[PDB]
RNA sequence: AAGUCUGGGCUAAGUGGUAAAGGAUGUGGCGCCGCGAAGACAGCCAGGAGGUUGGCUUAGAAGCAGCCAUCCUUUAAAGAG
C-alpha cells in the first residue's frame, strides 16, 4: 500500500474510488494500490 | 442506465411482504430479510415489485438502485439459490466433509475445519473442489471468501485455494 | 519426429545461414537448412537482395514446404537513387529524388502483395516508403 | 535566473500587496497562459524552476513567454543577529504578482502540451493559479 | 565466480557446461585507478570493460567510503580512467563541537571559533597523508 | 455575416445588481446617440467569442429597433477574468 | 450532424445503380477470410462490388427514401449488403453462398434480396443459385 | 433568565467544536458546451488485417529501449500505434 496525501491513477488500468473519507486507488497491479493519509 | 427504476419481476411462488424498515422475501427454498431505507418506497403489486424514490437527488439515487438490487437478489435467492465453487491446487492439498463441516489440509501442521453457519451447506465432490451453496447471496460470498482466506493462492506457484474462474497469475522466481 | 507447427516468421531473401532465428524456430523442424538460401536467394534474385520471409510447414516425418515473394519496399528504393539508410531527419529532407513514374516501376514487382491491382494505389504505396526515408516526388 | 542588470537603488521598502493586478491581465503573446489567483512575491528561483519545467516539456518545439520580471530586491538580516544596525543585505530578487496577472504564456504547442506544461509550472509557485486560453476578450484589450 | 551459480539458477538446474581454453583475443578494456585523498592506491588498481567499469568503479568508491578511517579532515575517494575521475565519494570530517559553551548570543563569538576550525581543516587537508588500513583492503577485496 | 443579440435599456439599476443577475452592463453610442444598455452575459459571451470586435453585432431592442454595432471596447474584471462592461458602437453609412 | 450522410449518399448513389442488391451478414470471419469473400465477389462479377458494409440504420433509410421495396428481409444483426447488381451477379450468389457455406461454421449467410425489383426470400435465395 | 416558536434551505463531518499546498464522481444550486431518431455513453459481440521488422541506432530492437519520418490499396473499420 502507498499511503500519501495525493493519490492518483498511476496506469490507465488504475481506478480511483472514495473509501472511508480518504481517496483510494485500486488496480490489478498491487504496486498502484494507494490510500490517502 | 438506472437499476432501481427497473421493476422487480416476482414469480408465482416467491412473495414480498413490506414491513417497517425491511421487506420479507419468502420463496421455494427458504426465507430472507432485506433491510430497506425508511425513506424509500417499496410497492408490491400483481406479480411485480417496484421501488420508487422520493427525490432524485444523489443520496436517494444511491439508495434507489441498492434497494431494488437487494430485493431482486433475494427473489433469485429463495428461488434458485446461490452457490460459489472453490478450486484446490497444490501437490498435497485436499478437502473432505465431516459434518457438513469442511476439513482442509492445505499445508499447515494441523488441518483446519470450517463449521458452516445457518443455511450455506458444504459439498465436497472431488477432493480438490468445494462448493458453498445457500439462498443468502451475501453469505455464500462471505463463507466462500472465508474458505479461500485459509490459504490464498501463491504469488509464485499454482498452490492454495482458488475461486473457480480465478486466473492463476504467477510472477517469476529465480 | 517433431509436430506440425505453422511457421509464420520473418526472414530475409539473402541473409541466409543457420544463425538465429535460423535454429530456434526451425528447431521444431528437420529440413534442409540451406534452402531458404539456395532456392530463395537464387530464383527471386532478379529484384536484388534484401528481406523477404518464408512460410514453411513441418510434418512429423521431417517435411518442409515453403513459398515467398519480394524484397521490402524500403529496399526497392535503395537501388533507386543510391540510399542505404533513410535521411535520418526527413519531413523536410529531400536527399534522393524520383519521378511519378520512376516511382511507377517499383510496384511492377511488389504488385502481388497488397490488394491494389491498380498501380496508382500501389504507386503512392511504394511512394509512401519514400517519405519515411525522405526521397521525394518531383512536381 | 533573472535579475536587473543595474538599479538606481539597492534596497527598497516592502510595500503592500493590495488590489487586482494593474496590468498584464490578458494573454498577449501566446495561445495559453498561467494567471495568478493570489498575490505574492514570486522569487527568481521560482520563475527559473517554472521556466525549466515547461522547457523540459517542450524538448523540441515551443515558445515560452515569461511576462513577470523580478525587479524588487529581497532583503534579509544575517542569521543570529539582533534587531538594528541597518537594513539587511540583498539576498535575491522577487516579482510582485497580484491576482489576474498573466505570468507565463506558451505558444506553438498542442493544447495538451500547453495545459500540462502550465500545470507543472503552477506546482512550482507559492500561489494558486488558473490556466487560460487566448480569448476574444484578450484580442479586444 | 558468479557464472556457474547463475547458469544453475536461471535453469532450475538442468543447464550443463564445459569448456576448454581456446586462446586469447583483443578486448576493449580500460585501466581504472583508485585514489584515496588524492594518492593512487596501487593495491586497488584493476581492469574492466568500458561497458561495465563505471558500475565497477561506482561500487568500490562507495565501499571504500564505508571503511576508510574517518579523519580530522574530509577525505575524497575517487576512480579515474587514466587522468579523468569518473566516480567520487567523500569520507568525513571528524570535528570538534567548537560552539559547545556558546550561550552568549553574540554571533561574532561563534564565528571566531568557526573561522579558526575552517582554517585548520584546510591545513590538515593539505598535508594530511591518509593510509588505508589492511583491515579496509580485506573489506573491499572479499 | 453579422450576429444578432437582444439588448435592453437600463437606468438607475445597480450595475452590480444587473451583474448579479447574469446581465452584462453596457453602453451603446455613436456621434448621434448615447444609451445605457444591458445584455445577457451568456447570450453575449456566445456571440462575442466569434464576432469579437471584427464582425457586426446587431442589437435587438425591445422597441423593435435593430442597430448594427461594433464592439468598441470590453472591460475585463481583472480578478474574475469575466466581462464587466461593453461598449457597443453604432454604425452608419459614412 | 455530421459526416456519414457522406455515407447516406454513398449508399444512395451505389444503390441507385442496381435492382438486385442482396444482403448478407459479413462478420464472423478473420482478415484472411475477409479478403476471401472480398476478392471472390469482385471476381464473380464486374467492378469491385462484394458488399458495401454500411449501417443498417442508414441502409434502411436508403431502401426507404428511394422507394426500393424497403428490403425488410432482416436489417437487424451485422449487415453488409452484397451489392449483387453493382457487379453482374445471377448464379454468382452460388460463388458466395457456397464459398461461405464451406470455410468456418456458417461463413457468410444471407437474409434479404431484391430479385430485379421484387423481394426474393431467405432460403429462397440460397436455392436461387444452387 | 427567556421559543425545545414559526416558514423555507444547507450540512452527516460531532463538521460545527482550531491549519496549508495538494488530493477528490463528498453533496446542494445556478448556468454553458461537445456528442446522441447517421441512435450516443457504459457493458458485453465481430473485427482490429496489409506496404512494413517504416529509416536509423543496436546484442537484439519488429507499433511498443532511444531516435526522426508518421506516409497507402484493402477498407464498415483498423495509429508507421
Ligand atoms: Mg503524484
Ligand atoms: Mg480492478
Ligand atoms: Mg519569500
Ligand atoms: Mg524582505
Ligand atoms: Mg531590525
Ligand atoms: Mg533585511
Ligand atoms: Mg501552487
Ligand atoms: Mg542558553
Ligand atoms: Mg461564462
Ligand atoms: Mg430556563
Ligand atoms: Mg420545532
Ligand atoms: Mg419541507
Ligand atoms: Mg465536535
Ligand atoms: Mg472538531
Ligand atoms: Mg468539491
Ligand atoms: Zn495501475
Amino acid at each position: 500500500m502507498k499511503v500519501r496525501a495525493s493519490v492518483k491513477r498511476i496506469c490507465d488500468k488504475c481506478k480511483v474510488i472514495r473509501r472511508h473519507g480518504r481517496v483510494y486507488v485500486i488496480c490489478e497491479n498491487p504496486k498502484h494500490k494507494q490510500r490517502q493519509g | 442506465s438506472r437499476i432501481g427504476r427497473l421493476p422487480i419481476p416476482v414469480p408465482k411462488g416467491v412473495s414480498v411482504e413490506v414491513a417497517p424498515g425491511r421487506v420479507k422475501v419468502k420463496g421455494p427454498k427458504g426465507e430472507l430479510e432485506v433491510p430497506v431505507s425508511p425513506e424509500m418506497r417499496v410497492v408490491v403489486e400483481e406479480g411485480v415489485v417496484r421501488v420508487e424514490r422520493p427525490s432524485d437527488e444523489r443520496r436517494h439515487k444511491s439508495l434507489h438502485g441498492l434497494t431494488r438490487t437487494l430485493i431482486a437478489n433475494a427473489v433469485k435467492g429463495v428461488s434458485e439459490g446461490y452457490s460459489k465453487e472453490l478450486l484446490i491446487k497444490g501437490i498435497g492439498y485436499r478437502a473432505r466433509l465431516v459434518g457438513r463441516a469442511l476439513e482442509l489440509t492445505v499445508g499447515f501442521s494441523h488441518p483446519v475445519v470450517v463449521e458452516p453457519p445457518e443455511g450455506i451447506t458444504f459439498e465436497v465432490p472431488e477432493p480438490t473442489r468445494v462448493r458453498v451453496s445457500g439462498i443468502d447471496k451475501q453469505k455464500v460470498g462471505q463463507v466462500a471468501a472465508n474458505i479461500r482466506a485459509i490459504r490464498k493462492p501463491s504469488a509464485y506457484h499454482e498452490k492454495g485455494i482458488y475461486y473457480a474462474g480465478e486466473p492463476v497469475r504467477l510472477k517469476p522466481g529465480k | 519426429k517433431k509436430v506440425v507447427a505453422v511457421v509464420k516468421l520473418q526472414l530475409p531473401a539473402g541473409k541466409a545461414t543457420p544463425a538465429p532465428p535460423v535454429g530456434p524456430a526451425l528447431g521444431q523442424h528437420g529440413a534442409n537448412i540451406m534452402e531458404f538460401v539456395k532456392a530463395f536467394n537464387a530464383a527471386t534474385a532478379n529484384m536484388g537482395d534484401a528481406i523477404v520471409p518464408v512460410e514453411i510447414t513441418i510434418y512429423a516425418d521431417r517435411s518442409f514446404t515453403f513459398v515467398t515473394k519480394t524484397p521490402p519496399a524500403s529496399y526497392l528504393i535503395r537501388k533507386a537513387a543510391g540510399l542505404e539508410k533513410g535521411a535520418h531527419k526527413p519531413g523536410r529532407e529531400k536527399v534522393g529524388r524520383i519521378t511519378w513514374e520512376q516511382v511507377l516501376e517499383i510496384a511492377k514487382q511488389k504488385m502481388p502483395d497488397l490488394n491494389t491491382t491498380d498501380l496508382e494505389a500501389a504507386a503512392r504505396m511504394i511512394a509512401g516508403s519514400a517519405r519515411s526515408m525522405g526521397v521525394e516526388v518531383v512536381g | 535566473m533573472l535579475m536587473p542588470r543595474r538599479m538606481k537603488y539597492r534596497k527598497q521598502q516592502r510595500g503592500r500587496l493590495k488590489g487586482a493586478t494593474k496590468g498584464g491581465d490578458y494573454v498577449a503573446f501566446g495561445d495559453y497562459g498561467l494567471v495568478a489567483l493570489e498575490p505574492a512575491w514570486i522569487t527568481a528561483q521560482q520563475i527559473e524552476a517554472a521556466r525549466v519545467a515547461m522547457v523540459r516539456h517542450f524538448r523540441r518545439g515551443g515558445k515560452i513567454f515569461i511576462r513577470i520580471f523580478p525587479d524588487k530586491p529581497y532583503t534579509k538580516k544575517p542569521l543570529e543577529v539582533r534587531m538594528g544596525k541597518g537594513k539587511g543585505n540583498v539576498e535575491g530578487y522577487v516579482a510582485v504578482v497580484k491576482p489576474g496577472r498573466v505570468m507565463f504564456e506558451v505558444a506553438g504547442v498542442t493544447e495538451e502540451q500547453a495545459m500540462e506544461a502550465l500545470r507543472i509550472a503552477g506546482h512550482k509557485l507559492p500561489i494558486k493559479t488558473k490556466i487560460v486560453r487566448r480569448d476574444a476578450y484578450d484580442e479586444a484589450q | 565466480y558468479d557464472f556457474h551459480d547463475r547458469l544453475k539458477s536461471v535453469s532450475r538446474g538442468y543447464a550443463s557446461m564445459d569448456y576448454e581454453q581456446a586462446g586469447y583475443r583483443p578486448g576493449d578494456l580500460v585501466k581504472v585507478n583508485v585514489l584515496v585523498h588524492g594518492e593512487v592506491v596501487d593495491a586497488l588498481t584493476f581492469i574492466a570493460h568500458r561497458e561495465k567499469a563505471y558500475t565497477m568503479a561506482r561500487a568500490i568508491v562507495d565501499k571504500l567510503a564505508e571503511v576508510i578511517p574517518r579523519q580530522l579532515f574530509e577525505v575524497p575517494i575517487q576512480a579515474a580512467i587514466g587522468g579523468k575521475i569518473i566516480a567520487r565519494a567523500t569520507v568525513k570530517a571528524l570535528r570538534k563541537d567548537v560552539l559547545a559553551k556558546c550561550y552568549g548570543g553574540d554571533v561574532t563569538r561563534k564565528k571566531k571559533l568557526l573561522e579558526k576550525q575552517k582554517e585548520g581543516k584546510k591545513r590538515l587537508k593539505a598535508i594530511g597523508k591518509v593510509e588505508v588500513p589492511q583491515e579496509a583492503f580485506l573489506a573491499v577485496l572479499s | 455575416m453579422e450576429y444578432r443579440l437582444k439588448a435592453y435599456y437600463r437606468e438607475g439599476e445597480k450595475p452590480s445588481a444587473l451583474r448579479r443577475a447574469g446581465k452584462l452592463p453596457g453602453v451603446m453610442y455613436n456621434r448621434h446617440l448615447n444609451r445605457k444598455v444591458y445584455v445577457d452575459l451568456v447570450e453575449f459571451d456566445k456571440v462575442f467569442r466569434q464576432a469579437s470586435i471584427h464582425h457586426v453585432i446587431v442589437l435587438e431592442l425591445p422597441d423593435g429597433q435593430s442597430l448594427p454595432t461594433l464592439v468598441r471596447q470590453v472591460n475585463l474584471d481583472k480578478r474574475r477574468r469575466r466581462p464587466e462592461h461593453v461598449d457597443f458602437f453604432v454604425l452608419s453609412d459614412e | 450532424k455530421r459526416n456519414v450522410e457522406l455515407l447516406a449518399t454513398l449508399k444512395e448513389n451505389l444503390e441507385r445503380a442496381q435492382g438486385s442488391f442482396f444482403l448478407v451478414n459479413y462478420q464472423g470471419l478473420p482478415a484472411k477470410e475477409t479478403h476471401a469473400l472480398r476478392q471472390a465477389l469482385k471476381q464473380n462479377g464486374a467492378r469491385l462490388f462484394v458488399a458495401k458494409n454500411t449501417l443498417i440504420r442508414l441502409a434502411l433509410k436508403e431502401l426507404g427514401l428511394p422507394e426500393l421495396d424497403g428490403l425488410q428481409g432482416p436489417s437487424a444483426v451485422v449487415f453488409y449488403e452484397d451489392p449483387v447488381a453493382a457487379a453482374k451477379t445471377l448464379v454468382q450468389f452460388a460463388k458466395s453462398n457456397p464459398k461461405g457455406i464451406p470455410q468456418v461454421k456458417s461463413g457468410l449467410l444471407q437474409g434479404q434480396i431484391l430479385t430485379a425489383k421484387d423481394v426474393e426470400a431467405l432460403a429462397e435465395l440460397p436455392t436461387m443459385d444452387e
